[PDB]
RNA sequence: UUCACAUCGACGGGAAGGUUUGGCACCUCGAUGUCGGCUCUUCGCCACCUGGGGCUGUAGUAUGUUCCAAGGGUUGGGCUGUUCGCCCAUUAAAGCGGUACGUGAGCUGGGUUCAGAACGUCGUGAGACAGUUCGGUCCAUAUCCGGUGUGGGCGUUAGAG
RNA sequence: CUAUAACGGUCCUAAGGUAGCGAAAUUCCUUGUCGGGUAAGUUCCGACCCGCACGAAAGGCGUAACGAUCUGGGCACUGUCUCGGAGAGAGGCUCGGUGAAAUAGACAUGUCUGUGAAGAUGCGGACUACCUGCACCUGGACAGAAAGACCCUAUGAAGCU
RNA sequence: AACCCAGAGCUAGCUGGUUCUCCCCGAAAUGCGUUGAGGCGCAGCAGUUGACUGGACAUCUAGGGGUAAAGCACUGUUUCGGUGCGGGCCGCGAGAGCGGUACCAAAUCGAGGCAAACUCUGAAUACUAGAUAUGACCUCCAAAUAACAGGGGUCAAGGUCGGCCAGUGAGACGAUGGGGGAUAAGCUUCAUCGUCGAGAGGGAAACAGCCCGGAUCACCAGCUAAGGCCCCUAAAUGACCGCUCAGUGAUAAAGGAGGUAGGGGUGCAGAGACAGCCAGGAGGUUUGCCUAGAAGCAGCCACCCUUGAAAGAGUGCGUAAUAGCUCACUGAUCGAGCGCUCUUGCGCCGAAGAUGAACGGGGCUAAGCGGUCUGCCGAAGCUGUGGGAUGUAAAAAAACAU
């Protein structure tokens, strides 16, 4: 003994998933192409 | 057997930092002996309170290298103004109460 | 072993916060034990660390309790912990933080130094090291 | 055998081998003849 | 005897356990029935005895200690309501524990927490003492899971012995 | 001899326990020492005495007889026990007839571990298990029973002083 | 202290109960007083309504404080040495004197710390008080082409007084600074914030209080956050650099270590090394004492010199002790890589419980952990499309903001 144990919510911030890697952390989505605009899509004229 | 706890709870704080606006009458300083002396403007009281005796602005400073000596000033100017914004929300207040 | 003045009966307890000047540097002696983990020590490992140098030394080189308790750790009976009337006459201790030196030690040759503080790093809670008088 | 789990060589003859994972001391004299951790 | 480590290990230090005494008081006061015995389990080990081994300040016979080992075993009584609290006679030994201090919809009620009564003591007094002493109806025709037995339908691709 | 004080001095009250009895239905420490009884007896009998806190009509001490009284040891007698066994009767069991009960949110109602108001069939992972009867046992469903009787609270109720 | 009827539907600050729809706003669990603390009164925080308002957010500058840290001026303690005052002791002698002691102690000095009720100093934030800007969109008019300034119309937003009225008054955990406790508790008590309370959804296996995030609705549409990409479950068993061989990867220390990849220092390596085979390995001398004996090896003192390649009054065993044995040291062959040293990273032992593997399982030597670059999955979040509702507001809308 003379050691305690990690509880709820206690428990939970030594053990939940963290991503602990710093690159991984960096990262950022692709980006694109701008994708030029694109045309109506609906007309009464028929 | 813990014949302790006996705390009284008082307060004594500065009232009216350097450069505030000073009321006539307003207390500068309410104080345990005199931390701050009296300088010019304000008057010492039975308890060694410090208070303004004309309006303007307490200036903290040193009356000797070791003493505070709080004084006060008239400190009137600026008339000038700037804000847009108050005279917008009056603005506002007459145009909607019109409107409706 | 104690002060001889009670200033204050109780005292309530403190925190470390890491050495990071005044690392004692040396002072007498020329072996030291500096602390590297901060924690309390109590007088008794004090007694118990020295009588461990001076019998082990046991033929020179002079001891050097470097640092002295000072302040005292008080502790209740079983009675459902009520109001903490009188434990100060219970053990007192030393707050050592790290980079600290807990003993000097000279007059003494090299590898003797190394076993005199070497067991006495052995008596006592907090992983050390032996440091020479640069 | 004495399990110490920490004890080191005494004999000035201990030799120190570790065997499938057990660190261990052989010493021509047995009083010597430690296992550790 | 010399010899720190065959054996005991002062002075101090670092851990695991969760079963003693405790600290909190989180569930349970439209209720989670207490101590000890009986019967019946089953599990853990850090091992008491039986299986194998080192080391021994082991001549042998005894041992002392540690190491792997839970497969098994782990008496009968006298005293007390009272699990190493204990003398008797053995015995290979006559272990420590967990299981709501296992087990009261299985059992007894010796103890304690009911009403009677008394002793010492406290209280002027009613009464009282985690002091003592004598007496004091512990209820039950299993729905379900569980377990021990035993069947039937049906599956087994045609149907059966 | 050493000890225990036959006998003395001090404050004290109104005075400082007489006779008997005594570890006692009163002695806590305490299974108090010692003797008898027992193979072994914290119970028991006889004594000693530092009576924690016995004691003279809330009587002291002892008594022949009497007790569905409490208590200890005896001889005879035995299933109380060692260590069970067989038997007869009434139930249980099956068939014909009549036919309740308490309980009951709905239940298509597994084990181990983990979690969680910190002791789950109802959540997670893994294992295990054809459907459904009947007899039998009672470990769980914090099973039924009585809105606990212990503990506390209420500027609750009631009884006694 | 009967039973029935009546006052009596007694009283209960205590338990239980409180039924149909939608819409908007939506708390607190704090202080104070209370025969009061599992009540109530006031404040504090909702609603709704009427004024007067000015902000709120960011930025910057002032003003006081003594906290964190530091410090020994103060107070209180605190070790090491200096100094010696003065005192005790020996006595000489019938007075105090020069002194001496490995002597006890008061001020001081040098070195050296420590303190919630210590400060010569002293931040960051916080607080108070000032000025300084500009938020979101539109429609625009004049543009080559933007931008923005030019206006106009909206929308969004702070407070300080009041009115009518509530509920709340033991919060919980997490982060930090602390008291109490044992720097024990999912303990208790306060101060500043977050979530839960009153809040869903995804990650965390399950799992209020941790992470992202905020749910008006529809969609068999898409991009991402926290987290992830072998199977059970979506998505690369994808790239290259390294490191682990324990199933670690899921849990705990002191201590131990020729485990393993590196690093920091150190000397040696043809006036050749650590390996081994080797050879040699003393005279004084039995060192003096003690002891029966002590002769290197019970114990203790001197602890050197001579000889030489090299020998320590001998390293260990042993002998009653001697002797004996062997180490250190030293030359030759073989042959040029080996000692020492502290720490980094990942590991091993230390690390054992009671129903049955308990750590999601299958498993894995990468599907583990350290590092970087690319694609993807991933929510009720954001987008896209289409409805509803509140006000803003006073009218068809339409447009915002929720």
């Amino acid at each position: 003994s003379s050691r305690p144990q990690k509880k709820g919510t206690a428990h939970h911030m030594k053990t939940r998933p963290k991503k602990t890697a710093r690159w991984d952390i960096k990262r950022g989505p692709a980006v694109y192409p701008p994708l030029p605009p694109l045309p109506a899509e609906w007309t009464i004229v028929s | 057997t813990k014949n302790g706890r006996d705390s009284k709870g008082q307060r004594l704080g500065v009232k009216i930092y350097g450069d505030q606006v000073a009321k006539p009458g307003a207390i500068i300083i309410r104080q345990r002996g005199t931390k701050f002396h009296p300088g010019k403007n304000v008057g010492i009281g039975k308890d060694h309170t410090i208070f303004a005796l004309i309006d303007g602005l307490v200036k903290f400073e040193k009356y000797g290298p070791d003493k505070k000596k709080v004084s006060v000033y008239p400190r009137e100017i600026q008339p000038e103004n700037p804000n847009s914004y108050r005279a917008r929300k009056r603005e506002n207040f007459r145009l909607q109460r019109e409107k409706k | 072993l104690s002060p001889k003045r009670t200033r204050f009966r109780k005292q309530h307890r403190g925190r470390m916060k890491g050495i990071s000047y005044r690392g004692n540097r040396i002072c007498f002696g020329r072996y030291a034990l500096q602390a590297l983990e901060p924690a309390w020590i109590t007088s008794r490992q004090i007694e118990a660390g020295r009588r461990a140098m001076t019998r082990n030394a046991r033929r020179g080189g002079k001891i050097w309790v470097r640092i002295f308790p000072d302040k005292p750790v008080t502790v209740r009976p079983a009675e459902t912990r009520m109001g903490s009337g009188k434990g100060s006459p219970e053990y007192w201790v030393a707050v050592v933080k790290p980079g600290r030196i807990l003993y000097e030690i000279s007059g003494v040759a090299e590898n003797i130094a190394r076993r005199a503080v070497a067991i006495a790093a052995s008596k006592m809670p907090i992983r050390t090291q032996f440091i020479i008088s640069g | 055998m004495k399990i110490r789990a920490s004890v080191r060589p005494i004999c000035e003859k201990c030799r120190l081998i570790r065997r499938r994972g057990r660190i261990i001391v052989i010493c021509s004299n047995p009083k010597h003849k430690q296992r550790q951790g």
